[PDB]
RNA sequence: UGAGGUAGUAGGUUGUAUAGU
């Protein structure tokens, strides 16, 4: 019945894809304070793993 | 009119065999693939070589960051990122006085000068190993400015290089011991002041990135592989021939090619070439007399038996300058039938800088350019999506592949190259200009080139950069 | 790490001091 998250080839993309589940977010357990810098440099400001197609 | 092909960057394997194309950052995601123990760092050099090599190697425990770190990745920390332990106890020091520092600094010639301390440094290399009970794995010598600064062959107040470590390792090839060099500018720049007051070596921004450079040598010195090539075809062998000009003294120097073999792992296979008096400059179109080409040939042969327990079923030859005839056919008198020899002219001098005609960054790396089925432009340098910023300064400029003889798929060798240009060791880049077995081309010939001593040299790659 | 700077050779031009029939 349930959807099944991609870990088979890479990890690092299912991860990302895993962070993209509702309910379980890129907010990090809904930060009350702080120790958010981290984890923001770590993951999303580390979003480019693959490349894009354009013509230039 | 005519298109430009791009090639897929080939992802480097990692640990619980997994892929992913920065070495840093899955680096920091996964690790390496056989973890070491731990390995015993011994410092050769002062008080201050101390109190400084323990205070950065204290600051590199800790995790530090990069200005953006979309360019220079994260350092976590060398237990955080490597499983083996660094501290700064049982750590092994030898005493390098300033007695025998200044007795020797005295004397105004400058080639004696490197020559004393070379001489000082092996010494006292040999009787930490040939003596002590303890076990060192790598050694970290520490160059003061005032030594670097000195020892310049043209600062102005013959058998051997004038340059330090270059003659350092090829004296110590023989005992098989690994070691690194590290400047003093390079890991005090908190202290190193100029007459205006900024870091000469300015790494404050990216302490991180030489954290990560310092790491990756340490741990591919240790002895544990940090990372391998993705996707190999059986029966390849990758033989980046060297042709580094050799200038000792008036003696025939003549050629001293050598050669880095990729058959099945990401380490070169290293055989010597020999001191080499043929083929007189005048003819120096850097050829190979056929005795050695059969010799060099066997000797890559014999070593993928002894690799891999069977055959290559096809052979890699990489050089700077084209070939002659007379060599592949002396090449051919060897190889089984079902072999296939392949011989690939590296060239970066060929101008041609393709300018974008509207944006803001410019031709990326990877996008190749074909002329005929045997030769190939191809850009292993410039911008590239993950990094999300370019590797070179200005517009780059690619690199012009041809094989010289042999049949082959152009994008055969134009993914095999490409493939090839990621496992810099020394530096912890994600991709360079020149190829590694080129890259490290100029480093192995200077090591085996520097030292006449030497006969059968030590084929692993540890000892050398 | 890529663009400038010096020595001089890829491969065919014509000046030295001999010798083929």
């Amino acid at each position: 019945r349930l959807n099944a998250i991609d870990f088979k080839k890479s990890w690092a993309k299912g991860l990302q894809d895993l962070l993209d589940a509702f309910e379980k977010q890129n907010v990090p357990k809904k930060p009350p304070d702080h120790s958010k810098s981290n984890l923001l440099y770590q993951q999303i400001f580390l979003h480019d793993k693959q490349a894009i197609e354009k013509e230039e | 009119m005519k298109e430009l092909i791009y090639i897929e960057e080939p992802s480097i394997l990692f640990a619980h065999g997994q892929k992913c194309t920065d070495p840093r950052d899955g680096l920091a995601l996964f690790g390496p693939l056989n973890q070491i123990y731990g390995i015993k760092s011994g410092v050769v050099g002062t008080q201050k070589g101390l109190q400084i090599f323990k205070s950065y190697l204290d600051k590199i425990q800790k995790p530090i960051y990069n200005h953006n770190n979309i360019t220079r990745p994260m350092f976590p920390g060398f237990e955080a990122v490597f499983g083996c332990k660094w501290e700064s106890q049982n750590i092994v020091f030898k005493e390098i006085t300033d007695e025998e520092i200044r007795r020797y600094l005295f004397n105004a010639s400058t080639h004696k000068r490197t020559y004393d301390l070379v001489t000082l440094f092996n010494d006292k290399i040999i009787t930490a190993n040939k003596n002590d009970e303890e076990r060192v794995d790598v050694w970290f010598v520490i160059v003061p400015e005032e030594i670097y600064k000195y020892c310049r062959p043209n600062s102005v107040l013959y058998n051997y290089d004038a340059q330090f470590h270059d003659q350092l390792k090829a004296r110590l090839l023989e005992h098989t011991i690994p070691t690194q060099i590290l400047r003093e500018s390079t890991l005090a720049w908190r202290d190193f002041k100029n007459t205006f007051g900024a870091p000469i070596r300015d790494f404050s921004k990216i302490e991180g990135h030489l954290a990560w450079t310092i790491s990756t040598a340490a741990y591919y010195k240790a002895g544990g592989k940090p990372w391998k090539l993705g996707d190999i075809r059986p029966g390849v062998c990758y033989l980046g021939l060297v042709y580094k000009k050799i200038e000792k003294s008036k003696n025939p120097q003549n050629a001293c090619c050598a050669a880095q073999m990729f058959l099945d792992n990401g380490d070169g296979t290293v055989f010597k070439g020999e001191v080499g008096p043929w083929y007189n400059p005048e003819k120096g179109e850097y050829h190979l007399k056929p005795k050695e080409a059969k010799a060099l040939l066997t000797q890559a042969l014999e070593s993928y038996k002894e690799q891999n327990k069977s055959y290559p079923k096809e052979v890699f030859i990489h050089a700077r300058t084209r070939f002659n005839d007379e060599e592949w056919n002396a090449f051919n008198e060897v190889t089984p039938k079902n072999t296939n020899l392949v011989g690939v002219t590296i060239t970066k001098s060929k101008p041609l800088k393709l300018y974008k005609t509207e944006g803001a960054f410019p031709i990326m790396r990877g996008n190749a350019y074909i002329v005929d089925e045997k030769k190939a432009f191809l850009w292993t340098l410039g911008f590239v999506p993950k990094l999300q910023s370019t590797l070179s300064m200005e517009v780059p400029n690619p690199i012009f592949i041809e094989i010289n003889k042999g049949e082959a798929e152009i994008q055969q060798v134009l993914k095999d190259i490409l493939a090839l240009t990621k496992l810099n060791y020394n530096a912890c880049i994600y991709a360079d200009g020149e190829p590694v077995t080129l890259r490290f081309a100029n480093k192995i010939g200077e090591i085996l080139t520097a030292s006449t001593e030497i006969k059968t040299p030590p084929l692993a790659f540890k000892y050398y950069i």
